[PDB]
């Protein structure tokens, strides 16, 4: 029964453990280290009613969008601090927001257990709903578009699926986790992808095979976030201690482990730099810091928000760095 | 030597104020969570508090220790147009904090909607307004000076001034100054405090198993203390020309004056300046 | 019983020594050291916020 | 080019003029999170708040509390329950079935299995969002149920009160701690939360008629599944109604059992407001409004340093 599966974990646990030779800071302990960075907010962005979770850096890096529970989800041009458009809400709470790579498209999902996909660029000035997503039990952790037609979702009832607007259906459903899962990332190459759950547990999926081809369980407690290393054969996770970790999807195991004494608050998000050196990580203790990936130290301190940060984001430019606090101040920090 | 001392003390003084109004200016100025509808009624009394201790404390300072006016006539003139001005707008402005924290109390679903940014700006403005047409608009024209004999030769002369006044005018600036300003904090702050007594009666009765009368205590006695004594004599001495003293009269006008300087103890305690005040300094 | 074909399924598949791994992210990092703006100051001009 | 940023900038203005109007409507009304456990009865207050084929979704109800009698029975008119065993004419079938001495006594024996109250005595016989407004002040209240996580309770950090609805007659129950002992629980994790740390919690206590019902039989007694309530005796103060005095006792056991975690756990911003709900009063509209007038004004208080 449970023993074969018990004797299976214990197996790849060795196997992992033998798969170590170095450790990452031995490797990198020749580098030098990238020094103390400061950074200052270039561009403040007010006007947004109550607290926000989301924001997906555009493409193009011109627009941003960003969305709350005022029930409107709102377009801001960060050079010209300009709201392009103000979609309201349908459902009054959002705990997510997405970005299409054309543009032509805009992705929201909330606690109501269904996603909204708002058509941004039609004629004559007006957003619509396009297609409104089929019922994910519970609230929608977050999206994503692969694709102008694709839409990978993920929610409270321990499941991810991708799934094809036209048709309105799940394409495809990866289930299996134990957890409701909290947070996702899509690859640059977007053949693969990762989710990041309440179970402790972050683990990969092939978007086209729909199985969970590794599973990590390294952090203690429920993760928030994960992103990509921009190589793609890496990606770090969030959570809800302390501790937040670089794992190695061909070393199959956790690589770094980051960790300071004094921080004991939460983690809510996580995002690379375009080089991933700087590891740029939100906190709860109303402040993020932006880690270094290899030395795995601080290299500076970054604090400007009253309120816990909710939401970050680096450009695909690389130009600067957003973050979304609960304070409604939206801001682009470089 | 009893002169030095004395200009120290008020050098210091005005120091305290300065520094005082100019930390609580620089609080609500620089954070954005720190500005709220109810702080732009503290954002307007540090204005006025700084522009009081900033120009008149100095200048009277300078006028009691050196005892001529070496200044003109017509900068006199400015400077206790101004001084009044000041004075005016700080108590009003108490006293529409004190109107804000009713409406805030008794009713707190219209709080929300009554007070508004637009709104405190009007209110500001137009308590700004009124403050200056009380007190600016009759000292430039003339109407005040005195119609008696006395100090008619030293409101002509240049080299000295001193304050002397018609009994009409001193009743009126007096009242809308201090008086009506004093008779409705006193029935706000009563109310304020009969509705906190019945919330903890309602909590004590609730749970089963005061502060506030010290903080209303301080927010009264303050103000009282420092300003009732300045506005009666105010109202005596145009009664009775003889009953009181010069002396008397320049020490209550500065013990008057030393409620700017309190004052940001007694109205910045709450913790988000506690922060803004550490965050600076 | 499907966590135990999942364990299974995941259980054979091929693993790169770590130090390769540690290499290969260094070497990447490296590579796309220059064009990082957040690595390096950015210029002011070509700054599109300032 | 300059007309691009012209054509900017009066969007922006577009937008900030319906953005102004946005938040006055947002600031006008007031958020109440309904965290009503499972079957507490948080219909009831519902629908008492905001005052064919539902028909059929009563019929439904009615066959699933049969499913669920069945159930019981064999966890503990023999081809009618065969076929409502198979079922999982028919409303014959369904008449047929609850006549039988042993699904009564199953009825009467609910500890087993949960069963809907409300269908069950006419047997014998998805967020939710609400809009009321009282004395012309907005009130927009919200359903959120069924996680043990609950991470959705860390979102509502803006609402103005926690209304937690729980069914005082629940002590009877078991299942593997008693349904009371598990909202107890709830209570706590929601009293002692880090984001909720300016929330405080309107709970209603229902089917107090109901709980009088069993409280005046000795079917089952209070000190058997809480043995604290044995020690316990009413305070001094009380609030009788018309009652016997030992429903009253247990009434008021109950209450202090509730607000014994929120009294110790924190000291200003977190208040506790137990209000005694009968299964037909209507006044619980009236009462959530002056809870959160007073919630509101105390918060005021807190505030200013007046405590
Ligand atoms: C001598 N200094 C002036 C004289 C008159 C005066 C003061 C303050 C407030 C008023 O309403 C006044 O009318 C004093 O500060």
């Amino acid at each position: 029964l449970r023993q074969e599966a018990e004797q299976l974990k214990n197996q790849i646990r060795d196997a992992r453990k033998a798969c170590a030779d170095a450790t990452l800071s031995q490797i990198t302990n020749n580098i030098d280290p990238v020094g103390r960075i400061q950074m200052r907010t270039r561009r403040t962005l007010r006007g947004h009613l109550a607290k926000i979770y989301a924001m997906h850096w555009g493409t193009d890096s011109r627009l941003l969008v960003s969305a709350s529970q005022d029930g409107k989800l709102i377009i801001w041009d960060s050079y010209t601090t300009n709201k392009v458009h103000a979609i309201p809400l349908r459902s009054s709470w959002v705990m997510t927001c997405a970005y299409a790579p054309s543009g032509n498209y805009v992705a929201c999902g909330g606690l109501d257990n269904i996603c909204s996909i708002y058509n941004l660029k039609t004629r004559e000035g007006n957003v619509r709903v396009s297609r409104e997503l089929a019922g994910h039990t519970g609230y929608l952790s977050c999206c994503r578009f692969l694709d102008d037609n694709q839409i990978v979702t993920s929610s409270g009832d321990t499941t991810c699926a991708l799934w094809d607007i036209e048709t309105g259906q799940q394409t495809t459903t990866f289930t299996g986790h134990t957890g409701d899962v909290m947070s996702l990332s899509l690859a640059p190459d977007t053949r693969l992808f990762v989710s990041g759950a309440c179970d402790a547990s972050a683990k990969l999926w092939d978007v086209r095979e729909g199985m969970c081809r590794q599973t990590f369980t390294g952090h203690e407690s429920d993760i928030n976030a994960i992103c990509f290393f921009p190589n793609g054969n890496a990606f770090a996770t969030g959570s809800d201690d302390a501790t937040c970790r670089l794992f190695d999807l061909r070393a199959d195991q956790e690589l770094m482990t980051y960790s300071h004494d004094n921080i004991i608050c939460g983690i809510t998000s996580v995002s690379f730099s375009k080089s991933g050196r700087l590891l740029l990580a939100g906190y709860d203790d109303f402040n993020c810091n932006v880690w270094d990936a290899l030395k795995a130290d601080r290299a500076g301190v970054l604090a400007g928000h009253d309120n816990r940060v909710s939401c970050l984001g680096v450009t695909d430019d690389g130009m600067a760095v957003a973050t979304g606090s609960w304070d409604s101040f939206l801001k682009i920090w470089n | 030597v009893w002169v030095v001392g004395m200009g120290i003390v008020m050098s210091l003084i005005v120091l305290a104020i300065v520094f005082g109004n100019v930390l609580v200016i620089t609080a609500i100025a620089k954070f954005e969570r720190l500005q709220t509808v109810t702080n732009y009624f503290i954002t307007s009394l540090a204005c006025a508090d700084l522009v009081m201790g900033l120009a008149v404390v100095p200048f009277g300072a300078a006028h009691i220790l050196t005892k001529t006016w070496t200044f003109g006539n017509f900068w006199c003139e400015f400077w206790t147009s101004i001084d009044v001005l000041c004075v005016t707008a700080s108590i009003e402005t108490l006293c529409v904090i004190a109107v804000d924290r009713y409406f805030a109390i008794t009713s707190p679903f219209k709080y929300q909607s009554l007070l508004t940014k637009n709104k405190a700006r009007v209110i500001i403005l137009m308590v700004w307004i009124v403050s200056g047409l009380t007190s600016f608009l009759p000292i430039q024209m003339h109407w005040y000076r005195a119609t008696h004999q006395e100090a008619i030769n030293c409101y002509a002369e240049e080299t000295c001034c001193d304050f002397f006044t018609n009994q009409a005018y001193a009743i009126a600036s007096s009242i809308v100054s201090f008086y009506v300003p004093l008779v409705i904090m006193v029935f706000v702050y009563s109310r304020v405090f009969q509705e906190a007594k019945r919330q903890l009666q309602k909590i004590d009765k609730s749970e089963g198993r005061h502060k506030a009368l010290k903080t209303l205590g301080i927010i009264m006695g303050t103000f009282t203390l420092c300003w009732l004594p300045f506005f009666i004599v105010n109202i005596v001495h145009v009664i009775q020309d003889n009953l009181i003293r010069k002396e008397v009269y320049i020490l209550l006008n500065w013990i008057g004056y030393v409620n700017s300087g309190f004052n940001p103890l007694i109205y910045c305690r709450s913790p988000d300046f506690r922060i803004a005040f550490q965050e600076l300094l | 019983r499907k966590l135990v074909e999942q364990l299974k399924m995941e259980a054979n598949i091929d693993r790169i020594k770590v130090s390769k791994a540690a290499a290969d992210l260094m070497a990447y990092c490296e590579a796309h050291a220059k064009e990082d703006p957040l690595l390096t100051p950015v210029p002011a001009s070509e700054n599109p916020f300032r | 080019q300059r007309n691009e940023e012209k054509a900017q900038r009066e969007a922006n203005k577009k937008i900030e003029k319906q953005l102004q109007k946005d938040k006055q409507v947002y600031r006008a009304t007031h958020r109440l999170l309904l965290l009503g456990a499972g079957e507490s009865g948080k219909s009831t207050i519902v629908k008492q708040m905001r005052i064919a084929t539902k028909v059929q979704d009563i019929k439904n109800n009615l066959k699933e509390a049969i499913e669920t009698i069945v159930a019981a029975m064999s966890n503990l008119n023999q081809f009618r329950v065969d076929y409502i065993l198979s079922v999982m004419e028919f409303y014959e079938h369904a008449k047929a079935l609850w006549e039988d001495e042993g699904v009564r006594a199953c009825y009467e024996r609910s500890n087993e299995y949960q069963l809907i109250d409300c269908a069950q005595y006419f047997l014998d016989k998805g967020i939710f969002e609400t809009k009321f407004q009282v004395d012309k002040v907005n009130f927009h209240m919200f359903d959120v149920g069924r996680d043990e996580r609950r991470k959705w309770i860390q979102c509502f950090n803006d609402v103005t009160a926690i209304i937690f609805v729980v069914a005082s007659s629940s002590y009877n129950m078991v299942i593997r701690t008693n349904r009371l002992q598990e909202a107890l629980n709830l209570f706590k994790s929601i009293w002692n939360n880090r984001w909720l740390r300016t929330i405080s919690v309107i709970l209603f206590l229902n089917k107090q008629d109901l709980l009088a019902e069993k409280v005046l039989a000795g079917k089952s007694k209070i000190e058997d599944y809480f043995p604290e309530f044995a020690r316990y005796t009413t305070p001094e103060d009380a609030t009788p109604e018309p009652e016997d005095p030992r429903v009253t006792r247990a009434k008021y056991f109950i209450r202090d059992e509730f607000l014994r975690i929120s009294t110790a756990s924190g000291d200003g911003r977190h208040y506790c407001y137990p209000h005694f709900t009968c299964a037909v009063d209507t006044e619980n509209i009236r009462r959530v409004f002056n809870d959160c007038r007073d919630i509101i004004q105390r918060m005021h208080l807190r505030q200013y340093e007046l405590l």
